[PDB]
């Protein structure tokens, strides 16, 4: 069967994976002991998708937590759904990052990353048929993007024939929740491009943006920002667990969204989303939901799409539905909205549909999308970094820890050069 | 004494196979436990034609087919559901992983590990019949296992059974609508293998079931459940000589002797003219003719090809229940008349004819309605040329930027083969071009 | 500007060949190179910039190894003295004579000495008491993505073989840490050189033949003009550099027919990878030549990301490949066809 390995880092990756794993259980029907009471049957069938079993007929995920500092790792054992993990796998060290990209890559980090692959060998040896992993991770700071991407790099090269996801949360335009954001991002990008097969670009401001208009909340804290990003999660991941009447996993969107290997940064987005009092005022149909997720104000890349030319576009729909109505709309997008879409690429969309939905919608949908405009992303990046670098701000920090301008450079010049391989196909 | 084996390969032909093997299992009264209610009680007969379901001992029926997916996502619904109990457990669940829509995996990578036993499951039954004609390859361009898998299993069938049919029943890509961005790709990479080795290969498209059903049956909301019962009634009256007793029988060999003129244009057109409702089932006669103006009646093909803008140049109807040969000759006589249909100028003839006597059965909670008779027109035309066309501009826009391919190259694809095999359809694009053209005494 | 210069040479029967009665499948006329199956049905006609018919001796057009460097090395050394980086590539499958082409015999040279002898030969004829001429070399190789250097000797163990790593600088251009660089003044030097370098280089068999070439390698020479000039105090060296490279590529293996397995399918993966970037690359270069704007991808491969300085810009490309001219291999022989073709257009 197809396996995931989920690995997550810092304060991000652990928060996230602790309701992440809360959605799958209840999926599933994973109680916080590991034990089964669920109602149905089809949801033991690929349950080995993610967990492992036990002796008496309970479930252990395939989690490998990996922060540098235990006051993250000590709230998800202190929580609902933090007695199930292994314990041998909550994997951490002392004396953190501080979001420093270099303490986290160099020093302080390859002291802890044997001990991640010596959990990651016993998870994948342990596996009949290994898909690729997963990760969570947020640049700018220190752990999630350092030690993430050393993980990834260390991973690339001994299962190179498998895929590897990883869900950044990447930094956003107005404000900044750290100081740091560019100069390690930057670098994180020039570490992720070159060996990876799929990430999700997520930012914050968009999931406010979210939070306020559509679902129609005043206090949304960081527990509801992740709840959307778990969905999507699962969303890609559901035609690996059930079944549908065209199936479809992470690999065959890789071939279909991925048409050169840089080019892997997508925007998602989840459907339907509405406020708890305006849901009897809306119909449950394809169109509707096609509507929402086409639209800008539900993307969690932080950038508009009616910017720049759609790629290539993928569609994961959960729900008894009809074929007719996606492969109608779909075209009709195509059709009418022609200017946002690529001329030397036909089709630039596919479907995957499944008829297990999530536990209270009748229907669902999942979005996923490759877009120039997401170098506006790194573009104010690279306008963020230099203005920065030009003069050596705050560089003194990690060339400490055993770093070089050279490395630097490298980083900024690969990401002018995407944002150039991007704007060949804008205008 | 006259057996079929059907060759299920992806998703795709396995849903076609549970719409085929539930009608089948309908007509001749088996239950899905693989039993005969009739036989126990009149006590003989064999009503369970042999063509299609084997017999042992105890009373059971088994089918003549395997089904191979590389997914553990559909056969695992066959074993878990209604008709678990039928089937030989030897259908091929090799759930490793998909083939990605890459042509490569499913034709080098994971192509091998399954067709070693694939081949050693196809041989037990050929060895367990006397008089075998045929091989009924159901598959689905775009897909991997349905592109690559299809087409290496072509392979394998033309050195190791040699002077025997192989058919394809096969998805053709709709021109609008796709569920994949490398369809075009799989597909030209499909036909440049599938084309020495095959005897007749049908096509459909979804798009123009779509376009029937909500335009004959009523249906603004369909799905796969409510055209693979239309494919499968297509299936049914191609192989219906083979089982019942009719008139005039219309075996598998007859197909590629009068459809195939030339070895590389045996890709015909398939429709089947009633598909109307309980509702538009009355207010209506169902004769022969109606039927036969029906089946070139462009709006009720299964491909979006405009006939009109093509010549033909070989038409089998096979026809079922309350038929009567005048009516057809009158039919034939009244559509060679009219001056729309174009025929080539190499054959008058352009006709052959098949009559069984059984009329086709209703599907429980189906679409269709009851009818005393039923028709079905194989047909070859100079129109499809344009799909082809329409199908390489798409190859050549992507392939000029050459996207896409880093992940055929990644499974063992180098780099002439996308050219190479563009070159080996102009050919085709080209013969076709060809027999277009009246001759000159 | 920049410019490819694509160019193709097909050999002349062997004395296997000859012995064996190996039929014939390319002819030409002209500018036209055709490709003609034994009796199967069709013909398909390739043009390229410059074509090279060395199948008869008396044929007119005759190209013989002398004409292959007067065509398309000479106009590299007469450009790499003005200060400009050249780059010379190579392609065919094993038994093309891309040996025969690019180093030669004894008695019958190919490129590389007749380009390094015209070199050294120009050197004397253009030195001064002011003006001097200092050349350093290397020899590396490419392997599943990885560098590796081929002048170091490896140790009697599993493997001494160090996977170096590129870089990039931001001023020169990309590199590698840790190549090693020598020194000539005679050819002899570089011949010592290769003798270790292509004895040291990857090869292995598949399924056709035990001699073969499976790892890309490329020679560079860094070439200098220190040359003294002021009038004020004898100083203000104003020095010039100059890179040359002439790699030698390799297979491109359809893997099906040789039923790869391990070590090779990688390999093969690998190579390809690195022949479908190039192909973009030479073919969005020539497009740049006409006046457009447009992106050349050198970052997708190792070996188009240690050459961004010697393609691009001011400086000339060059691509000559072999073919056989018989029938058995013909599937082999169309692919290099069309590679070549699609790099001029
Ligand atoms: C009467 C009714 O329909 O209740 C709905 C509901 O009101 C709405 C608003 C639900 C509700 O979700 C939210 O309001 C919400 C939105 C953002 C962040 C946090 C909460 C709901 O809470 C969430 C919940 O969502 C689900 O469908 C699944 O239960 C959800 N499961 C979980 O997320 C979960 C989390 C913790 C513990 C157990 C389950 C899910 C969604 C996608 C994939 C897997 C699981 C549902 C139907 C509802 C409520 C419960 C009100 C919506 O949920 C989703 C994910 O689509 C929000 O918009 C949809 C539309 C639903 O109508
Ligand atoms: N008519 C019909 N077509 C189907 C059905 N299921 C899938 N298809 C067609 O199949 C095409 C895609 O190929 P797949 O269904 O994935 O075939 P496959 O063998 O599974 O290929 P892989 O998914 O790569 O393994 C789509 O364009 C559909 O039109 C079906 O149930 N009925
Ligand atoms: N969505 C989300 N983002 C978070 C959360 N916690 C931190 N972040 C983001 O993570 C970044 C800070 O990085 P941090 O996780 O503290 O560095 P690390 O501990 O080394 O991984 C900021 O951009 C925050 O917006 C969370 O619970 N949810
Ligand atoms: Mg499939």
């Amino acid at each position: 069967m197809r396996e995931i390995v989920h690995i997550q880092a810092g304060q991000c990756g652990n928060q996230i994976g602790a309701k992440f794993w809360e959605v799958i259980s209840d999926e599933h029907g994973i109680d916080p002991t590991g034990s089964y009471h669920g109602d149905s049957d089809l949801q033991l069938e690929r349950i080995n998708v993610y967990y492992n079993e036990a002796t008496g007929n309970k479930y252990v995920p395939r989690a490998i937590l990996v922060d540098l500092e235990p006051g993250t790792m000590d709230s998800v054992r202190s929580g609902p759904f933090g007695q199930i993990f292994r314990p041998d796998n909550f994997v951490f060290g002392q004396s953190g990052a501080g979001n420093n990209w270099a303490k986290g890559h160099y020093t302080e980090g390859a002291e802890l990353v044997d001990s991640v692959l010596d959990v990651v060998r016993k998870e994948s040896e342990s596996c009949d048929c290994l898909q690729g992993f997963q990760l969570t991770h947020s640049l700018g700071g220190g752990t999630g993007s350092g030690m993430g991407t050393l993980l990834i790099s260390k991973i690339r090269e001994e299962y190179p024939d498998r895929i590897m996801n990883t869900f950044s949360v990447m930094p956003s335009p107005k404000v900044s929740d750290t100081v740091v954001e560019p100069y390690n991002a930057t670098l994180s990008v020039h570490q992720l491009v070159e060996n990876t097969d799929e990430t999700y670009c997520i930012d914050n401001e968009a999931l406010y943006d979210i939070c306020f208009r559509t679902l129609k909340l005043t206090t949304p804290t960081y527990g509801d920002l992740n709840h959307l990003v778990s969905a999507t999660m699962s969303g890609v991941t559901t035609c690996l667990r059930f079944p549908g009447q065209l199936n479809a996993d992470l690999r065959k969107l890789a071939v279909n969204m991925v048409p050169f290997p840089r080019l892997h940064f997508f925007m998602p987005g989840f459907a339907p989303l509405t406020s708890r009092g305006s849901q009897q005022y809306r119909a449950l149909t394809v169109p509707e939901l096609t509507q929402q997720m086409f639209d800008s104000k539900n993307m969690m890349a932080a950038c508009d799409p009616r910017h720049g030319r759609y790629l290539t576009v993928a569609a994961i729909f959960r729900g008894r539905m009809s074929m007719k109505e996606v492969d109608e709309q779909m075209l009709n997008v195509q059709n009418k909205n022609s200017s946002y879409f690529v001329e030397w690429i036909p089709n630039n969309v596919k479907t995957a549909v499944c008829d297990i939905p999530p536990r209270g919608l009748k229907m669902s949908a999942t979005f996923i999308g490759n877009s120039t405009a997401i170098q506006e992303l790194f573009k104010r990046i690279s306008e963020q970094f230099t203005a920065m670098f030009r003069r050596k701000a705050f560089l003194h920090w990690y060339t400490g820890e055993g770093m070089d301008e050279m490395e630097f450079t490298e980083a900024e010049s690969n990401m002018n050069d995407l944002v150039s391989e991007y704007q060949q196909y804008q205008d | 004494m006259r057996e079929c084996i059907s060759i299920h390969v992806g998703q795709a032909g396995v849903q076609i196979g549970n719409a085929c093997w539930e009608l089948y299992c309908l007509e001749h009264g088996i239950q899905p436990d693989g039993q005969m209610p009739s036989d126990k009680t009149i006590g003989g007969g064999d009503d369970s034609f042999n063509t299609f379901f084997s017999e042992t001992g105890a009373g059971k029926h088994v089918p003549r087919a395997v089904f191979v997916d590389l997914e553990p996502t559909v056969i695992d619904e066959v074993r878990t559901g209604t008709y678990r109990q039928l089937f030989h457990p030897e259908q091929l669940i090799t759930g490793k992983e998909d083939a990605a829509n890459n042509y490569a995996r499913g034709h080098y990578t994971i192509g091998k590990e399954i067709i070693d036993l694939v081949l050693d499951r196809i041989r037990k039954l050929a060895d367990q019949c006397t008089g075998l004609q045929g091989f009924l390859v159901f598959h689905s361009f775009g897909g991997g296992t349905g592109s690559g898998f299809t087409s290496l299993l072509m392979e394998r069938l033309s050195v190791d059974y040699g002077k025997k049919s192989k058919l394809e029943f096969s998805i053709y890509p709709a021109p609008q609508v796709s569920t994949a961005v490398v369809e075009p790709y799989n597909s030209i990479l499909t036909t440049h293998t599938t084309l020495e080795h095959s005897d007749c290969a049908f096509m459909v498209d979804n798009e123009a079931i779509y376009d029937i059903c909500r335009r004959n049956l009523d249906i603004e909301r369909p799905t796969y459940t409510n055209l693979n019962r239309l494919i499968s009634q297509i299936v049914s009256s191609i192989t219906a000589s083979l089982r019942f007793d009719g008139a005039l029988n219309v075996d598998l060999t007859e197909f590629q002797t009068n459809l195939v003129p030339y070895p590389r244009i045996h890709f015909p057109l398939a429709t089947y003219a009633p598909v109307i409702s309980a509702e538009k089932a009355y207010h209506e006669q169902l004769s022969v003719a109606e039927i036969t103006n029906a089946c070139f009646e462009p709006a009720n093909q299964m491909v979006k090809c405009d006939p009109r803008h093509g010549k033909y140049m070989a038409c089998c109807l096979l026809y079922r229940g309350d038929v009567v040969p005048k009516d057809v000759n009158a039919a034939i006589a009244t559509i060679k008349t009219k001056r729309s249909i174009q025929f080539v100028d190499w054959c008058p003839t352009g006709f052959k004819v098949g009559i069984n006597y059984q009329p086709p059965t209703v599907v429980p909670g189906g679409d269709l309605a009851k009818v005393q008779r039923a028709v079905c027109m194989l047909s070859n035309t100079t129109a499809i040329a344009e799909a082809w066309a329409r199908l390489d501009h798409k190859f050549d826009l992507m392939y000029a930027k050459r996207a896409f391919v880093h992940w055929y190259v990644g499974e063992g694809m180098e780099e002439g083969e996308f050219s190479e095999a563009r070159e080996d359809m102009a050919a085709l694009e080209k013969d076709y071009e060809e027999v277009g053209v009246d001759s000159v005494e | 500007n920049s410019q490819v210069t694509v160019a193709v040479r097909v050999r002349p029967f062997s004395k296997r060949e000859k012995t064996e009665k190996a039929s014939q499948v390319v002819f030409t006329n002209g500018e036209e190179i055709t490709v003609e199956h034994p009796d199967m049905k069709q013909v398909y006609s390739f043009i390229y910039d410059v074509s090279f018919w060395s199948f008869d001796e008396c044929h007119p057009g005759y190209a013989s190894q002398t004409t292959v460097y007067e065509t398309l090395a000479a106009p590299l050394l007469d450009r790499a003295f003005e200060g400009y980086n050249t780059c010379l590539f190579a392609y065919g499958q094993t038994g093309s004579g891309k040996s025969y082409t690019m180093m030669g015999l004894n008695e019958e040279p190919g490129i590389i000495p007749r380009f390094c002898e015209d070199l050294f030969a120009q050197i004397a004829k253009k030195q001064t008491s002011e003006v001097s001429y200092h050349l350093e070399m290397s020899f590396f190789e490419v392997y599943n993505e990885k560098i590796h250097d081929l002048l170091v000797c490896k140790g009697e163990n599993g493997q001494r073989k160090q996977p170096l790593r590129a870089r990039e600088h931001p001023v020169s251009g990309p590199y590698v840490e840790g190549l090693s660089m020598n020194v000539v003044s005679s050819y002899s030097d570089i011949q010592s050189w290769l003798e270790l370098g292509n004895k040291q280089r990857a090869t292995a068999a598949t399924g056709m033949n035990d001699k073969s070439s499976r790892s890309h390698s490329v020679f560079t020479l860094v070439m200098t003009q220190t040359k003294t000039e002021v009038v004020e105090g004898e100083e203000h060296d104003h020095r010039i550099t100059s890179r040359i490279n002439l790699v030698d590529l390799a297979g491109s293996e359809r893997c099906s027919t040789a039923h790869s397995s391990g070590q090779r399918l990688k390999e093969g993966v690998s190579i390809n990878k690195s022949l479908l970037t190039l192909g973009k690359v030479i073919s969005a270069l020539s497009e740049q030549a006409n006046g457009k704007r447009v992106f050349i991808p050198y970052r997708e491969s190792t070996l188009t990301w240690l050459l961004k300085e010697s393609l691009g810009g001011n400086s000339k490309t060059a691509m000559i490949a072999t073919v056989s001219p018989a029938a058995s291999n013909i599937e082999e022989t169309l692919s290099t066809l069309r590679y070549a073709t699609q790099a001029r257009l």
